[PDB]
């Protein structure tokens, strides 16, 4: 059916202009009946409405937004984009765009979205995007604790975010507690995945992370050993 | 006298949901109490014309008098009816509003349609309509056997065409397709005319009344 | 300028439980409010439309109901997928907008975390900082007190914690705490220990190690 996609720069720098694009398959922008939206959430917060526009150009913004809003169609590509402008921290946020279909006995027109992607986060800072490094959590040499032992990869110093991590190249997923990153005092970020196992597996079986940092091409797997 | 329309919103009674016929009758009413929320209203989704107008032109009533302005039995001989949705149930079954009718294909086709109305009866007569949207194009097909679909209802007051804009709509008491409701006063001697190739919700009761307590 | 006030913000039920989320917006808005689901990293849903209408996919358990000023959406038979953030959304007014939400959690019984430290790898020894990191594994409820000591002293402002979202199967949280130091610090001390209490141990449980000594 409709899937709709965002794409869009994971880093901007402040006072430079937003862009985004929602690439919509299985229907066309072209319609009259179907308006589309961007919808944002702050890290930390809710859903804040930006704005909807129709094909007949019939648009219509936040007014939070003052006037750094614009949407457009592209009807050779099936998409739609948003530009926003003089972007502060503030405008740092998960980016989500949504179809919904004209429908005045129940909606007010082009304010109910009711089918969104599933979002791209943008960071807005100066800083500069940066891969991580990644180290080994060995297990211990202290075993048959429980019969289990636990062992993991820090991946630490990165901007920005985010950072995907898989273990044995899926194979291992039971288990697996891959955190939220945190923001170091550095203006960088760490986080660590970690995996429990039999300790009767230690000396048999192979246990690789591997790391996945888009914005900085690093794509690394390291062989987690124990001590 | 006051017209009292129980569980019912002024479209449920006017358009005749299923739920909304037991009520008491009148000829005549110098208001309208109604419920803050009815719950019995517009069974089918959709969206209804110039609805607090007719609220209001129908508040105080003087004459009210049901009429079969197009017989159903009898006036389309090409078409058939739905025999009901789900939506608009009465006891436990799938009905429909007693005031239009549903007409869909027969025969694996929808033949053009073109009906009029003279009304000489000597006091307006109320017209009341709608337009179907299906969800989908295999819907628009499979009831009216083309992709696209013309309605037009024409008078000397009332003048417009309608087209169908196929589209899924969030489901509303389960349906994703839209019935859109219209109406117009026909005066004394004026002629309606309906004229469809698919997508029409016809009249099946009009009501010669006389608005004003007067 | 409508403002939706969603209650409760955040609450914990247990399978099977009926609950209920509440939104009052600042003024009348007739039906047109609307309720999403939300899952972290996931694209919202749209489960109730106009106050009560189920959508296609969204098992019957959902139910939507009130009008005007008071909104109410009730999951009846709460399952593990119901796991989510829950949002109204005003469709009345130009600037659509939406409560702030309300998080939805399960309520399980106790579980102690098992406990486990780390020490900082030799690669990274190499670079001048040493993380060591302690984690908590599998436990219930959310809360959990973690105190790093280096030579028997405590520290404090040198380390962050982050902790999963509850586990599909076991709705069980797991919770790391980083402690940075420089390299030499590091090298100046022997003991590193990390010390937690939570309501499922009966007495605080420390796992340590000492530099250099594997
Ligand atoms: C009428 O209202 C009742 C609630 O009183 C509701 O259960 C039913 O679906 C409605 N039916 C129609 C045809 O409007
Ligand atoms: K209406
Ligand atoms: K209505
Ligand atoms: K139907
Ligand atoms: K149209
Ligand atoms: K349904
Ligand atoms: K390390
Ligand atoms: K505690």
């Amino acid at each position: 059916q409709v899937q709709l996609e965002e794409s869009g720069p994971g880093l901007v720098k402040p006072s430079e202009t937003l862009s985004l694009t929602c690439s919509v398959s299985g229907v066309s922008v072209t319609s009259d009946i179907y308006y589309w939206t961007w919808i944002r959430q702050p890290p930390g917060k809710g859903l804040e409405w930006i704005g909807y526009i129709f094909y007949n150009g019939d648009t219509n913004y936040n007014p939070s937004l003052k006037s750094r809003v614009t949407m457009s169609i592209d009807t050779s590509k099936n998409e739609f984009s948003l530009r926003l402008t003089s972007v502060t921290a503030a405008d740092t946020a998960v980016y989500f765009c949504a179809r919904g279909t004209e429908d005045l006995g129940y909606c007010s027109s082009g304010s109910c979205p009711n089918h969104w992607g599933q979002g791209t986060l943008v960071t807005v800072s100066s800083a500069s995007t940066k891969g991580p490094s990644v180290f080994p959590l060995a297990p211990s040499s202290k075993s048959t604790s429980g019969g289990t032992a636990a062992l993991g990869c820090l991946v630490k110093d990165y901007f920005p975010e985010p950072v995907t991590v898989s273990w044995n190249s899926g194979a291992l997923t039971s288990g697996v507690h891959t955190f939220p990153a945190v923001l170091q005092s550095s203006g960088l970020y760490s986080l660590s995945s970690v995996v429990t196992v039999p300790s009767s597996s230690l000396g048999t079986q192979t246990y690789i992370c591997n790391v996945n940092h888009k914005p900085s091409n690093t794509k690394v797997d390291k062989r987690v050993e124990p001590k | 006298a006051p017209l009292q329309l129980g569980n019912c919103s002024v479209a449920g009674w006017i358009l005749g949901n299923p739920e909304c016929e037991l009520l008491i009758s009148r000829e005549s009413w110098s208001y309208i109490v109604e419920k803050p929320n009815p719950e019995n209203g517009t069974c089918f989704p959709g969206h209804f014309a110039d609805y607090e107008e007719l609220r209001e032109q129908l508040s105080s009533v003087s004459s009210f008098e049901r009429f079969e302005i197009f017989p159903k039995e009898s006036s389309w001989p090409n078409h058939e009816a739905s025999l009901g949705v789900s939506s608009c149930s009465h006891n436990g079954e799938s009905s429909f509003y007693k005031n239009l009718l549903w007409l869909i294909g027969k025969n694996s086709t929808y033949p053009n349609l073109s009906k009029s109305y003279a009304n000489n009866k000597e006091k307006e007569v109320l017209v009341l309509w709608g337009v179907h949207h299906p969800p989908d194009a295999a819907e628009q097909t499979k009831l009216y056997h083309k992709p696209t679909a013309y309605v037009s209802v024409v008078s000397s007051h009332y003048s417009r065409k309608f087209t169908p804009r196929i589209a899924t709509r969030s489901k509303v008491r389960g349906q994703s397709g839209r019935i859109n409701y219209y109406w117009t006063l026909l005066e004394p001697g004026d002629t309606i005319i309906f004229e469809a190739n698919g997508n029409l919700i016809a009249p099946r009761y009009a009501f010669a009344l006389s608005r004003g307590s007067g | 300028d409508i403002v939706m006030t969603q209650s409760p913000s955040s609450l914990s039920a247990s399978i099977g439980d009926r609950v209920t989320i509440t939104c009052r917006p600042s003024q009348n808005i007739r039906s047109f409010l609307n309720w999403f689901q939300h899952k972290p990293g996931k694209a919202p849903k749209l489960l109730i439309y106009a106050a009560s209408n189920l959508q296609s996919g969204v098992p019957s358990r959902f139910s939507g109901s009130g009008s005007g000023t008071e909104f109410t959406l009730t999951i009846r038979s709460l399952q593990p997928e119901d796991f989510a953030t829950y949002y109204c959304q005003q469709s009345y007014n130009t600037p659509p907008t939406f409560g702030q939400g309300t998080k939805v959690e399960i309520k399980r019984t106790v579980a102690a975390p098992s406990v486990f430290i780390f020490p900082p790898s030799d690669e990274q020894l190499k670079s001048g900082t040493a993380s060591v990191v302690c984690l908590l594994n599998n436990f219930y409820p959310r809360e959990a007190k973690v105190q790093w000591k280096v030579d028997n002293a405590l520290q404090s402002g040198n380390s962050q914690e982050s902790v999963t979202e509850q586990d599909s199967k076991d709705s069980t949280y797991s919770l790391s705490s980083t402690l940075t130091l420089s390299k030499a610090d590091y090298e100046k001390h022997k003991v590193y220990a990390c010390e937690v209490t939570h309501q499922g141990l009966s007495s605080p449980v420390t796992k340590s190690f000492n530099r250099g000594e594997c």
